[PDB]
Order: C-alpha cells, then sequence, then structure tokens
C-alpha cells in the first residue's frame, strides 16, 4: 500500500574511484588506518539504520576520503606503488606473500613521506569506538507496539468448591 | 559452461568413435557367432539367473559405513570454528562407534562370506 | 540373541519415542519413528519363519511410507514457513497428510489391514510392544497439533475403526488378531476425542495398555494362540479366570469396571460440543466389541471345555511364569472407577 | 489446556503453590480402598501361583498395601492441586469478564406463566 | 462442487423433483463408485472384464437407489403437503431398500434395508430440520 | 600380559599400531600446551566485519582506532 | 513439547535451531529473519489463536518475504505490459535496459 | 509503462511495513537483458 | 540459458516417473542414479555442491549394492524393460503428456503464483549475499560437529545399531 | 523455484504412487521408496539454500542416514524372503490371512 520512498539519479551522483582490486588490496593496509574515522561511522550508520536511503552523505565521505588518499599516493609514492600493484595483479588469488618485497618499497616511500606506519598483524580485526552528532534510531525494525499478554489471575488459591464436581462423587 | 562443454565434448568424441567403429567395418552375420560364448561349447542355461551373493552383510555394512563416510567428511570445515573440543569429542566418538560396529561384526563372523 | 544385542535394541526401541516426546523439531520426531521402526524388525524376525519375514516385510513396507509422507509434510511446512513446527496458518493439505500417514502408523481403519496380519505372525512378546509402546509416539504426533486438525476426518476414520474392528473380531477364532481389532477399536475411541481435550486420549492409552499387558501375558502362561487353547485353562492354571473375565469385561466397557471411564467420558465431552449421532453409533458397536469377548469368556470360564489326557502333566509340574505385575495390572484395572475423579 | 497456563512448571508433581492447599486425612475412603486394592492385589498373586491366601506372603501383602497408599497420597495430593486451579482460574475469568456472565435477576413463580398440562 | 449438493436445501420438498431427484442419483453413483473401487482393489476379479461389470452393476444399483429415493421423497412432500415431516424420507428410504431388494434377489434384504435406510432418512432430515452438526468444530 | 602384547605385537601388529594411535590421539591433546592455541587461532580469524561501537563516554578499554594500545594484541600468534 | 525435559534441565538439544533467525554458524542472516523475528516477538506471551488475529499484519509480511508471491505477480504485470507495447510499437527501451549503460564505479 | 492501466501505484509496495527490506535479483535486474539476469544466477556457480 | 532448472526438474521428474513403473531393478537402478545427478546439478544451481556430491556418491554405493542384490534374488529371465510392455510404455508416454498438459494448464488458470513459464529464471537464487567468505554449504554441514551435536549422535547410533539389527536380521 | 518445487512434489507423489502400486517384486519398492528420499532431500536443500538457512543444512544427512539404514534393513527382509521363497515375489507372501 505505501509507496516506497527513493534517492534520485543526483542524490547518487559521486565521483568514483574507478581504480581497480590489487591497486586496492596493496592499499588496504594504509586505508584502514589513515580514512577509518569516516568508514567506522559510515558502517556503524549502515548497521544501526538498517536503510541505505538514510546513509548517502556517510558513504559520499567515504569515497572522498579515499581519493584523497590515492592522490597523496600519486603525489608522493607512485612508482614504487604501482611496481607492488602490478606484480600483485600477476597472481590469481591475489597472494601478499609473493611480492613481499615492492611491499619494503612502497612502505619505506610512505613513511619517510607522511609518515604512513603499516598495521601489524590484527590491528584492523577488532572493534573501534566512534563517536557522532547523530542520534541513537528509536525503534529501528518499524516495529509496531506489542500487543499486551493476558493477565495471571492473582489469589491464594483455595480448595475447589465441594471438590469434584464430576457425576455424584461428594469428596 | 566450460565443464559442460568439455563433457560434451568427451562425449561426442566417444559417440563418433562408436559410429565409426560399427559402420566401418564389414559385417557377416550369422547365429553361431552372436550366441554367448561359454568356453566353445553351448549354455546350459540363462546367465539371466540367481547368482547367490555371499558378501551381502558386508555390502550392507559397506552402506552404513559410506554415511558415516559421509558424515566425517565436513571435518575441514569443522575445525575453522572456534569450539575445537566439541567437534574433537564429537569426531573421536563417531569414529570410536564405527570401531566398535566393525568389531562387533568381526567377532560374529560378518566379514567371512556365506559358504 | 546375545546380551549386548538386546541392550542395544531395547535401548533403540525406548528411545525411538523418548526422542520423540522430548523435541520440539519434527525431523527429531521423524527420528524417533524410525529408531522405533528399525529396532521392532529384529525381534519380530527373531524365530525366523515365514510368517515372521511376512510379517516384518508387512511392517517394515507400510511404515516406511507413512514415514516418507510425514517427512513430506515436513519439508512443506519447512518450505511455507521457514520452521520445524506446525504451527497455525499450515496448510489443511499437510495436516491432513500427516493425520493420514499418523493413522497408517497406529493401525486405524481404513489403514487397519496390515495389524491383525503382522500381530499374528509374531510371538505374544512383540504384540505387546507392538500395540502398546509403538502407539505412543505417533499418538504423541497428535495431540501436539491437536488444534490444528481437522474434526471431520478425524472422525470419520475413527467410526471406520470402530465399525472394521468391531466386525473383525467378530469372526476371529485367533487370538492374537482379536487383540489387534480390539487396538483398532481402542485408536478409534482416542482419535475421535484427540481434538477435544486430548487427556481423555491418554486415559484411554493407559487404560487399554493396562488391560492389554495383562492379557498378553495370559495367553503367554500356556503359550496360548486360539479360542480352543485358551479353553483349556481350567486345568492348566484354573486361578487366572477371574481376572481373564474382569479384564475382558473391562475392554468391552462395562460399568462397574474402569473400562467403562473412558468411553463413558468421551461421550460426555463429545456431547458437549453437539457431536451427538456420532458418539451413538460408537457406543453402540462398542457392544459388538463386547460380544466376542462374550463368547471367548464363555468358551474358557463359564462353559468349560473338553480337555486332554496329556495335561495331567501339566498338573505335576509347577510353574514360575506370573512376573507379579499382572495382578497390579488387572486389579488395577476392572476396580478402579470409584477413583475415576482422580483419574479423568 | 492447563499445560499453557502461566507459571505452569514443566514436569513438577507438586508445585510450592499446592503446599497451601489442606493435605488428605490419611483416613480418606480412597486411600483405605487403594489399600484394600492392594491386599486384593496380593491375594491374587498368591491365588495365580498356587500359594496359600491370607497366610502365604505377609510381607508382600504388606509392601503392595503400603506402596499403594504411599503413592496414592501424593496423586490424590497432585489432582486437589489441579482441581484447585481449575476453580481458580474459572473465578479468575468470570472476575475478569463479568459483561459475558452478567449478573442475571430471576423471577418468581407469581409472575411467569408456566402452562398447564393435564392428565385426565 | 458443493454447491451442487447444496442446491437440494435451496427450495423444499415437493418442489423441484427432477434437480432433487438426479441430485441424489449422483450422489448415490458416488457412493457405489466409492465401493466399486474398494471390492475391485480387494476381493479382485478373475478377469478386467468382470471388474468392470461389478462396478457397472454397484453404481447403477446405487444410482437407482438414490433416484428412487429423491422420486419418492419429493412426491410425498407434494402429495400430502407436509415438507417438515421426516415420513416423507421414511419412505424414500423404504423405496430405496425396495429397490436394493430388487436388483439383489432378496426379500429379506428388502426389509432389512427399508427399515434402515428409511430410520436413517428421517434422522438425516430430523438433523437437518433441529441442526445436528455432524462432524462439529470444537467449541466446549 | 606383557606376554600377550609380545604375541601381538608378531602375529596380528596392525591392531596394535591401531589401538597404540587411538589411544595416543586421545590421549595427546590433554598433554599438550599448544592444544589451547588452536581455538584461539580460529577466533583470530576476522571472516566477518568488526562492527564499530556507539561512543557512550565509558569505554575505556576500547579503542578510538585500529592501531591503539588496547585491544587484544596478535603478538602471540606471531613468534608462537 | 509432549514431555518438556530440555525446558526441566535448561538443555537445547533441538529448541536453538527452530526456525531462520536462529544462530547460523557464522553470523550470516538468514533471509526474512527481520521479518521471523518480528513476528515471533509479536507472537510471545499470547498462544495461538490470539497471536494470529493480532500478529496478522507481521506474519503476511513475513510470508510475502520468503514466498514472495506479490512481487512475482508485479513483474509479470511489468513486463506483460511492456510486452504488448513493444508489441504495439508504443514503448521504446533506453540504452540502460538494453544493455549499453554507464556502470556506476 | 503502466500510465495507462487504472489502478496502479508505481512505487508501491508489497509489504504493509515501512522499513528497508532489501531487494532481490529478479525485482532488480528485471527489466533487464537476459544476460544480466543469467549472470547474477549461474555467475559465481559457474567459475569464471 | 534460463530454462535449464525447469529443464533439470522435469528431467528429474522423468526419472523418478520411470522408475514408479517399475521395470527391473537395473533399470530402476540406472533411473535413481540419473535422477541423483540432476538432483546434484540443480542443488549445485541453487549455489549447493556438497550436498549434490553427497547425493550422488550415496545413491551410486547404494545402487551398487542394488545391482549385488538384484542379480541374485530380484531376476528373472526376462527382465521387463520399459518396452517391454506395450502398457507400460503407454503409461509413460501418457505421463509425459500429461504433465505437459497440465504444466500449459496451470499456465494459464493461474498467470503467475505456482508456476511461470514467462518469467523462468527470475526467480532462483533470491537475495544473494554479493559481498561474502565462509559462505558456502559445509559450514551448516560441519555444524554437526558444532551447535547442532545430537543431531550426529542420534545419526551415529542409528548406524551402529543398524549393524546389529543387519547381523540379527540375517541370521 | 516454485516451478522447481512443484515438479519435485510430483515427482515425490509419483514414487509414492508406485511404492503403494505394487507389481510383483519388492525390490522395485525399496527403489521407490529411494525415489521419494531423494525429492524429499533435494526439497530440503533447495529451501535451505534459498533462505540461507545454513542452520538446518544438518537436515538432509540425516535424512540420507536413516533412509538408507530403512533400505539396509529391508535389503535384510529380502535375503530372508528368497532363502524362503526364492524368488523375491511379493505375492507368495500370503499366508497370514489364514
Ligand atoms: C466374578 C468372576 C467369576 C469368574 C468365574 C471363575 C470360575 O469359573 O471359577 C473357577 C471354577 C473352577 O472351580 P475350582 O477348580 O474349584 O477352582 C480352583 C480354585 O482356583 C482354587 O483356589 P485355591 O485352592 O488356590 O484357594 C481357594 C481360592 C478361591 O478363590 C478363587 O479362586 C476365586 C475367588 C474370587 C471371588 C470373587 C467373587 C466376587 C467378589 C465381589 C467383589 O482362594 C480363596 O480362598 C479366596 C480368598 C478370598 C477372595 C480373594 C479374591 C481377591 C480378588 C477379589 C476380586 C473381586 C472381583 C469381583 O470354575
Ligand atoms: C487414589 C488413586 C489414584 C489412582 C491410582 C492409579 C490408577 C491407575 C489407572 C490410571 C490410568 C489413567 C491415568 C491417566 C493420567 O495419568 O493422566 C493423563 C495425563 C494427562 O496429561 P495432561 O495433564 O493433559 O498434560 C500433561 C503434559 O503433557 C505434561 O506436563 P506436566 O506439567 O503435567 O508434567 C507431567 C507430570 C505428570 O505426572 C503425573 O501426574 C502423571 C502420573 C500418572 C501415573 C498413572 C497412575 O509430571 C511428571 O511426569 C512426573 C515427573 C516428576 C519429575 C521428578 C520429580 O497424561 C500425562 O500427563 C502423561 C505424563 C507422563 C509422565 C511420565
Ligand atoms: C477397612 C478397615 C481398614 C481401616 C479403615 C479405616 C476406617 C476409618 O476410620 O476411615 C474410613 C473412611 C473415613 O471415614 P470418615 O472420615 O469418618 O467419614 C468420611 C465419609 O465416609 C466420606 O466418605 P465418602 O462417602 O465421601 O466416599 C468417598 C469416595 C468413595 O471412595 C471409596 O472408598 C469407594 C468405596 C467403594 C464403593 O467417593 C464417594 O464419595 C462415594 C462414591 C462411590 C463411588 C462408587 C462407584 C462405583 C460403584 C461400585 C462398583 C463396585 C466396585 C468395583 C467393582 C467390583 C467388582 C470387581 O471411610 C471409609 O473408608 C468407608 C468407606 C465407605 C464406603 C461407601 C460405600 C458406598
Ligand atoms: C532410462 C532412464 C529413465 C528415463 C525414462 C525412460 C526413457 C527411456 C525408455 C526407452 C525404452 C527403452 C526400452 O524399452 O528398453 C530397450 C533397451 C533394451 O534393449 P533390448 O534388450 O530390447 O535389445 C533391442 C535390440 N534391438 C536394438 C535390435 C532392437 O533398454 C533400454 O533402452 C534402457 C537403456 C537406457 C535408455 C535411456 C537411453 C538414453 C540415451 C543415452 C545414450
Ligand atoms: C468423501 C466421500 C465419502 C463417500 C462414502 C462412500 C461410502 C462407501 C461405503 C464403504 C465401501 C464398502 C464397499 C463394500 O461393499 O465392501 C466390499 C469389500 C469386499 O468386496 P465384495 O464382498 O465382493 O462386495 C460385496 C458388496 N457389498 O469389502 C471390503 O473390502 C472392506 C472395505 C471397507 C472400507 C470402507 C472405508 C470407507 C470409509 C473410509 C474413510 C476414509
Ligand atoms: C487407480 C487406477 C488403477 C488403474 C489400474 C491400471 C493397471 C495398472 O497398470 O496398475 C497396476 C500396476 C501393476 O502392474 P501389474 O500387476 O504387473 O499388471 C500387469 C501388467 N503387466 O501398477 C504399476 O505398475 C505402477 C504404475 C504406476 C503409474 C505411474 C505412471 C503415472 C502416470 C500415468
Amino acid at each position: 500500500p505505501g509507496i516506497v520512498e527513493l534517492p534520485t539519479l543526483e542524490e547518487l551522483k559521486v565521483e568514483e574511484v574507478k581504480v581497480s582490486s590489487a591497486v586496492l588490496k596493496a592499499a588496504a593496509h594504509h586505508y584502514g588506518a589513515q580514512c577509518d574515522k569516516t568508514n567506522k561511522e559510515f558502517m556503524l550508520c549502515r548497521w544501526e539504520e538498517k536503510d541505505p536511503r538514510r546513509c548517502l552523505k556517510e558513504g559520499k565521505l567515504v569515497n572522498g576520503c579515499a581519493l584523497n588518499f590515492f592522490r597523496q599516493i600519486k603525489s608522493h609514492c607512485a612508482e614504487p606503488f604501482t611496481e607492488y600493484w602490478t606484480c600483485l595483479d600477476y597472481s590469481n588469488m591475489q597472494l601478499f606473500r609473493h611480492c613481499r618485497q615492492q611491499q619494503a618499497k612502497f612502505d619505506q616511500c610512505v613513511l619517510d613521506k607522511l609518515g604512513w606506519v603499516r598495521p601489524d598483524l590484527g590491528q584492523l580485526s577488532k572493534v573501534t569506538k566512534v563517536k557522532t552528532d547523530r542520534p541513537l534510531p528509536e525503534n529501528p525494525y518499524h516495529s509496531r507496539a506489542r500487543p499486551e499478554p493476558n493477565p495471571v489471575i492473582e489469589g491464594d488459591l483455595k480448595p475447589a468448591k465441594h471438590g469434584t464436581r464430576f457425576f455424584f462423587w461428594t469428596v | 559452461m566450460n565443464l559442460y562443454t568439455v563433457i560434451f565434448i568427451n562425449i561426442l568424441l566417444s559417440l563418433t568413435l562408436i559410429l565409426v567403429a560399427f559402420w566401418l567395418p564389414q559385417m557377416n552375420l550369422y547365429s553361431e557367432k552372436a550366441n554367448p560364448y561359454e568356453c566353445g561349447f553351448d549354455p546350459t542355461s540363462s546367465a539371466r539367473l540367481p547368482f547367490s551373493m555371499k558378501f551381502f552383510l558386508v555390502a550392507i555394512t559397506f552402506l552404513l559405513f559410506d554415511l558415516e563416510i559421509a558424515l566425517l567428511l565436513p571435518l575441514p570445515w569443522a575445525i575453522q570454528t572456534i569450539k575445537t573440543s566439541t567437534m574433537m569429542i564429537m569426531a573421536f566418538i563417531l569414529v570410536t562407534i564405527l570401531s566398535l560396529g566393525l568389531a562387533y561384526e568381526w567377532t560374529q563372523k560378518g566379514l567371512e562370506w556365506t559358504e | 540373541m546375545n546380551p549386548i544385542t538386546l541392550a542395544i535394541i531395547y535401548f533403540t526401541i525406548f528411545l525411538g519415542p523418548v526422542i520423540t516426546m522430548s523435541s520440539t523439531n519434527l525431523m527429531l520426531m521423524w527420528v524417533g519413528l524410525e529408531f522405533s521402526l528399525l529396532a521392532i524388525i529384529p525381534m519380530l524376525i527373531n524365530k525366523k519363519n515365514p510368517r515372521s519375514t511376512e510379517a516384518a516385510t508387512k511392517y517394515f513396507v507400510t511404515q516406511a511410507t507413512a514415514s516418507m509422507i510425514i517427512l513430506l509434510a515436513i519439508v512443506l511446512n519447512y518450505k511455507q514457513l521457514g520452521t520445524w513446527m506446525f504451527q497455525q496458518q499450515t496448510n489443511g493439505l499437510i495436516l491432513n497428510m500427516t493425520l493420514m500417514a499418523l493413522s497408517m502408523k497406529l493401525g486405524l481403519a481404513p489403514f487397519h489391514f496390515w495389524l491383525p496380519e503382522v500381530t499374528q505372525g509374531i510371538p505374544l512378546h512383540m504384540g505387546l510392544i507392538l500395540l502398546t509402546w509403538q502407539k505412543i509416539a505417533p499418538l504423541s504426533i497428535l495431540i501436539q497439533i491437536y488444534p490444528l486438525l481437522n474434526s471431520t476426518i478425524i472422525l470419520m476414520l475413527a467410526i471406520t475403526s470402530i465399525f472394521m474392528g468391531a466386525w473383525g473380531g467378530l469372526n476371529q477364532t485367533q487370538m492374537r488378531k482379536i487383540m489387534a481389532y480390539s487396538s483398532i477399536a481402542h485408536m478409534g475411541w482416542m482419535l475421535a476425542i484427540l481434538p477435544y481435550n486430548p487427556s481423555l486420549t491418554l486415559l484411554n492409552l493407559m487404560i487399554y495398555i493396562i488391560l492389554t499387558a495383562p492379557m498378553f501375558m495370559a495367553l503367554m502362561l500356556n503359550n496360548s494362540m486360539t479360542i480352543n487353547s485358551i479353553s483349556l485353562l481350567w486345568n492348566k492354571t484354573p486361578a487366572m479366570l477371574t481376572m481373564i473375565s474382569l479384564m475382558l469385561l473391562s475392554l468391552g466397557g462395562l460399568p462397574p469396571l474402569t473400562g467403562f471411564l473412558p468411553k463413558w467420558i468421551i461421550i460426555t465431552e463429545l456431547m458437549k460440543n453437539n457431536c451427538l449421532i456420532m458418539a451413538t453409533l460408537m457406543a453402540m458397536m462398542a457392544l459388538l466389541n463386547l460380544f466376542f469377548y462374550t463368547r471367548l469368556i464363555y468358551s474358557t470360564s463359564l462353559t468349560m471345555f473338553p480337555t486332554n489326557n496329556n495335561s495331567k502333566m501339566m498338573t505335576h509340574q509347577t510353574k514360575t511364569k506370573p512376573n507379579l505385575m499382572f495382578s497390579t495390572l488387572a486389579i488395577m484395572s476392572t476396580m478402579t472407577l470409584p477413583l475415576a475423579p482422580q483419574l479423568i | 489446556m492447563m499445560n499453557g497456563r502461566p507459571g505452569h512448571e514443566p514436569l513438577k508433581f507438586l508445585p510450592d503453590e499446592a503446599r497451601s492447599l489442606p493435605p488428605p486425612k490419611l483416613n480418606d475412603p480412597r486411600l483405605v480402598y487403594m489399600g484394600l486394592l492392594g491386599y486384593c492385589t496380593g491375594l491374587m498373586d498368591n491365588m495365580l501361583r498356587m500359594r496359600p491366601v491370607m497366610r502365604a506372603g505377609l510381607h508382600r501383602q504388606l509392601l503392595f498395601v503400603t506402596s499403594f497408599v504411599f503413592a496414592g497420597y501424593f496423586y490424590l495430593k497432585r489432582q486437589n492441586y489441579l482441581y484447585a486451579v481449575k476453580d481458580h482460574d474459572m473465578f479468575g475469568y468470570i472476575k475478569l469478564h463479568p459483561e459475558d456472565f452478567p449478573e442475571k435477576e430471576k423471577k418468581t413463580y407469581a409472575e411467569i406463566l408456566e402452562p398447564f398440562h393435564p392428565v385426565r | 462442487v458443493k454447491r451442487f449438493f447444496e442446491s437440494y436445501h435451496e427450495v423444499p420438498d415437493g418442489t423441484q423433483c427432477h434437480r432433487k431427484t438426479y441430485i441424489t442419483t449422483a450422489l448415490g453413483g458416488i457412493c457405489g463408485i466409492i465401493g466399486s473401487a474398494y471390492s475391485v482393489s480387494l476381493n479382485p476379479a478373475d478377469s478386467t472384464l468382470e471388474a468392470v461389470a461389478r462396478v457397472g452393476r454397484y453404481t447403477f444399483t446405487a444410482a437407482a437407489i438414490g433416484a428412487m429415493f429423491g422420486l419418492t421423497t419429493c412426491v410425498s412432500a407434494q402429495v400430502r403437503e407436509k415438507p417438515d415431516d421426516p415420513l416423507n424420507y421414511f419412505i424414500g428410504g423404504c423405496a430405496g431398500g425396495l429397490t436394493l431388494g430388487a436388483r439383489t434377489h432378496s426379500y429379506g434384504t428388502a426389509a432389512m434395508g427399508c427399515v434402515y435406510m428409511g430410520t436413517a432418512a428421517a434422522l438425516f432430515k430430523i438433523g437437518k430440520l433441529e441442526g445436528w452438526e455432524l462432524f462439529p468444530t470444537p467449541k466446549v | 600380559i606383557s606376554a600377550f602384547l609380545k604375541n601381538a605385537w608378531a602375529k596380528e601388529p596392525v591392531l596394535v599400531v591401531s589401538f597404540s594411535v587411538w589411544g595416543l590421539a586421545i590421549i595427546m591433546p590433554m598433554i599438550s600446551p599448544y592444544t589451547k592455541y588452536a581455538s584461539m587461532i580460529n577466533k583470530a580469524t576476522p571472516y566477518n566485519y568488526p562492527v564499530p561501537v556507539r561512543d557512550d563516554g565509558n569505554m575505556p578499554d576500547v579503542p578510538s582506532h585500529p592501531q591503539d594500545p588496547l585491544g587484544p594484541s596478535l603478538d602471540w600468534l606471531k613468534n608462537l | 513439547p509432549f514431555l518438556d525435559i530440555q525446558k526441566k534441565l535448561g538443555i537445547s538439544l533441538d529448541r536453538h535451531f527452530m526456525f531462520l533467525s536462529a544462530e547460523q554458524p557464522y553470523k550470516n542472516a538468514a533471509r526474512c529473519h527481520a521479518f521471523e523475528k518480528e513476528w515471533i516477538e509479536c507472537a510471545h506471551g499470547i498462544g495461538g489463536t490470539r497471536a494470529k488475529k493480532e500478529c496478522k499484519i507481521e506474519f503476511d509480511d513475513f510470508e510475502e518475504c520468503l514466498l514472495r508471491y506479490k512481487t512475482m505477480r508485479r513483474m509479470h504485470d511489468i513486463k506483460k505490459q511492456r510486452e504488448k507495447l513493444m508489441k504495439e510499437g508504443k514503448y521504446t527501451p533506453p540504452p540502460h535496459h538494453s544493455g549499453r549503460e554507464e556502470p556506476r564505479p | 509503462i503502466m500510465k495507462d492501466v487504472p489502478n496502479w501505484k508505481v512505487g508501491e509496495s508489497v509489504f504493509h511495513t515501512t522499513r528497508w527490506v532489501p531487494p532481490l535479483i529478479g525485482e532488480m535486474y528485471g527489466l533487464r537483458t537476459k544476460e544480466e539476469m543469467s549472470n547474477a544466477n549461474f555467475g559465481f556457480t559457474w567459475y569464471t | 540459458m534460463n530454462n535449464y532448472i525447469f529443464v533439470l526438474s522435469s528431467l528429474f521428474l522423468v526419472g523418478c516417473l520411470g522408475l514408479a513403473l517399475k521395470p527391473s531393478p537395473i533399470y530402476g537402478g540406472l533411473g535413481l542414479i540419473v535422477s541423483g545427478f540432476v538432483g546434484c546439478l540443480m542443488v549445485l544451481g541453487f549455489g549447493g555442491s556438497f550436498l549434490g556430491l553427497m547425493v550422488f556418491l550415496i545413491y551410486l554405493g547404494g545402487m551398487l549394492v542394488v545391482f549385488g542384490y538384484t542379480t541374485a534374488m530380484a531376476t528373472e529371465e526376462y527382465p521387463e524393460t520399459w518396452g517391454s510392455n506395450w502398457l507400460i510404455l503407454g503409461f509413460l508416454v501418457l505421463g509425459v503428456i500429461m504433465e505437459v498438459f497440465l504444466i500449459c494448464v496451470l499456465n494459464y488458470y493461474d498467470e503467475v503464483g505456482v508456476i511461470n513459464l514467462d518469467g523462468l529464471g527470475d526467480w532462483l537464487m533470491y537475495e544473494v549475499d554479493d559481498v561474502g567468505v565462509m559462505l558456502e554449504g559445509g559450514i551448516g554441514v560441519a555444524a554437526m560437529y558444532s551447535c547442532a551435536t545430537w543431531m550426529m549422535v542420534v545419526a551415529g547410533w542409528s548406524l551402529f545399531a543398524g549393524i546389529f539389527i543387519i547381523i540379527e536380521i540375517t541370521r | 523455484m516454485p516451478s522447481t518445487f512443484f515438479n519435485l512434489t510430483m515427482a515425490f507423489s509419483l514414487s509414492l504412487l508406485g511404492t503403494l502400486m505394487f507389481r510383483s517384486h519388492l525390490m522395485s519398492t525399496l527403489l521407490c521408496l529411494e525415489g521419494m528420499v531423494l525429492s524429499l532431500f533435494i526439497m530440503t536443500s533447495v529451501t535451505s539454500l534459498n533462505s540461507n538457512s545454513m542452520s538446518s543444512m544438518p537436515i538432509p544427512i540425516t535424512i540420507l542416514v536413516f533412509a538408507a539404514c530403512e533400505a539396509a534393513v529391508g535389503l535384510a527382509l529380502l535375503v530372508k524372503v528368497s532363502n524362503t521363497y526364492g524368488t523375491d515375489y511379493v505375492q507368495n507372501l500370503n499366508l497370514l490371512q489364514c
């Protein structure tokens, strides 16, 4: 009965990354440290509010921070990073282990410039306690009011009136 | 569709090969060459008669052990669970139960054939 | 059978229904029914004769189809609602197919043709278990879903079971078939009321078990399987005719014995819902159920038949077979009507 | 039907609310009837096994009597509790739904004209 | 269609005699087909031809039963104008029993079926009139 | 019984190996210290997203960032 | 159940995978999780006869999520009208549905 | 398309509730071509 | 390739129909094998590999024993193929034709709701998780070893006790 | 999906029709039972994969387990039937009526 609301085309028109998957797997560990605040805000909204239509702007901020990130990587440390992801994209499951020497070049570049340290083994696999000006969503799931249960008979129970009302048994 | 294609290719190879085997050669058919072998002499009866099988109990328990395989086979995924103690105990119990059943059959001479 | 095997098999028989009760998943329910199925066949086929092979094959082949139909009902419910429980707002076809298969499992008419055959093909024990303990889980299914059953075929099947059990037991000289048709009739009385206060279904079940078990023991004490064999009981063990008489007259429900309580209270709760003429028909064919019991107890207790010369050897020797529970179960039947309000 | 009653304990023979009911007398006609059933059970046991009667198994007979009474006491207590619960819930429902069970007010035989049916 | 058989009560007896007549005939035919399927599955014939003959005999017999029943009911309700009277259904049941004992050569079957079917049809009318709901829904 | 096992190691050594390996499989998990790191490693694997948490203002031990000091340091998995 | 031995002892042998919104092995939601949760949370405390008509909206939404019949009807109607119009020559499908779009990322 | 049929809301729902119900591969990719429909299904199931 | 699943389902129906006509257990086992193959293929079409492979394996290992038995017990001089009986051949042809006519009928009395010839292949998979890992069939079955360990014990008891049952029935 | 569920249910019904309507042999009946099992398996598996209910995926393996045990004991009974009568036919099993 109720119409679905949806955003317009221009409420989704966005400057996209246009960037592939090995180029992106290479810079994953640095994109998880830098550009973590926006990403975690977007995640919290997307899971707290179960609607995409209520978080487009956080997604747009995510895309913006990613673009700024790769702009830093382009204006600084483009050749070693190029070599890294080019050698990474050769594999079939895109394994870091086969390209372990170009990591060194990329990391030393991105460390001597901008001081970006690679996260260690299990730092991107844990909860991270974001804040925001947003409020809590009151009643997600758009739940209706619950019907009231049937009341309990309050009383100290007594013997049955005249025992069993069965047919002719007295007691 | 790659796999479907490989299998169709093998299928058509086999069928083209049989077509060649049948329609390329020469034929001289007659009843004395098309009747069953039985080593020079003629059969005394049909081959579509009972062949008593003397390992039928072994067949049925093979079926049950096949099911045991089907139960054991999820283990590579069961090992990446967080518990790693319940699965251990339960797999231990399953294998030990199967071994106990095998031992009972063995001792009761079920693996021996019905002479 | 060696003891390890008996332990395994009787544990399985006990655990089939026990799994069936203490399970909310219908699929583990099915599992319990299949344990009851699997574990019964060894002891049905233990004496290794053609009669036993036929009985076991008929039992197996009739129960497998019912099991598959129940599994179909369960899978259709899972498709419909994404759960493993017959809720309300299920399909009446699913529920009715479940009812049909459960009736085939119990032995109700018109699915009754296998029970007397199978029962004749097996010893007195394995008739007791088959008629008492195997009936308890299939009934548990219906008891757990009683407000979902259609109140029409539930009663047509009951009425058919009543009529056909009465008419079949009218002419059976074999006792192992009399017990079967009695089972059919009593399951009819149960299933008729099952949508109406299913506590009474369990009442009739307990009464029926308490009556049949000692009767089977009575048949066991001399391996009596025929009217002519039970008639040679005024010579062999004549202290049992009193209890046999009162137990038969409780089975065919006569008032002063507690076997009239289930029929009486069933008629009560059926007249409380304007199910009048059905109850009338049932109560009027229970009389024919009583007639062949009366014929039997004439034959064994009131009009002592001819005996043989070789039956004096039995009088020379002594016995040990009455398990001390025959007495308790025969006396708690036939004499517990004044305690009926505590039973209900 | 009382299985879905709120607070219903699963497989509880005698909840703590039943301890507020008065117990039986221990001289109840039905408990002595159960003792009589136990005595007749022992007598029948002796009759079946070709034994003397009222003379043979006095320990067995005593045990039968005591088992029957010691079971009937608790079973009767449970049944008293269940019938108490029935009356309790019935009273509660009529008290919660008086519109369905109105305060009826009947008439006398002076105002109603019941019809006469001679015999003749 | 249930409405077909519910057309038997759109109007009282004595009216629409042919309608009610061959309705009851159809009903008898259905019941005869059931009985025939059971007598052909259990205790089967020595040949498919005799099985077909069994079906035909049973079905035509029950059809004749229902036809005589409906004819007699609506006639004895048109005559002696009294729809709310189970004696019409009694006379119809007796006519049915007579046709049973005619198709099946037996006077004793005729009398037995007359009494039983007549009483059954009388009770049927009495229940349709007073509101006896067999297979009732649970109320307590 | 030592003589019995001496006989069984010659005649039927296949079942001796079998029972030995069965008992060893059952007993050795009880013995090792490495037995407990298995569940911990299976737990450490993040197959699903760690969903962030709202800052109530009362979450000290919870970190504000991936590479903060707090949280489970997975260096026990390194240099195990 | 018949004999609530599980509730007696607090164990859950089978009463924890009774439906879809119930502890999938790793936390992957089954479809209609929300609908079934909402239906079940409405039908709690109530039993049966009252839940079947006080919690009907939520069951109907669940039934449409799982069996999903009305959306089939809707898309079938849209497709049928589109085929009629294209046969008459009235409709002109766009590039982003004939197979020629600008992919978004 | 359905500008002309008598009673048809174009963005109507099939649910009484108002919350976000994520679509499925047939509503989405419904009006699209058969290749997209046959790659949604049978795309991963039939390996690259 | 949109009618793929419907073709597979129809083939399975025909396999089980030729089964239900009951030729000798040799061709019945052939039908079981073909139908299990088709079942595996559709279970894969719906996104399940393990369950289909295991149906295939179990039914193959079972029909092996059926061959071993039916050579001994359910054998005749003339094993009664489908063509052996004109009546069986007629009912088979009639069953194919009847199911075709039935499908064409129920595609008319209901536009859609039971069968959709028009939209076919459009309703198979129903909300896949387009981004995922550790999601296949096999995790759910491996839950028999954790979170559903009663299925495992009850199945194991069935097999164990079945061994004893076998020995006793055969003795 | 609704198409294939309809077809699978019709397949179950065909195999049920089969195992009900007997012929001479019994092995064919057991095979019809196996076919019913298989159709039920595929129904359960497809519902579980559609709904993404990986909690119910242990159900079809249980179906196969118990159905194979059923087949096992049926085949053992068949061994006994052949040892008695010799030829597997279900018409020779007609002596409990008397």
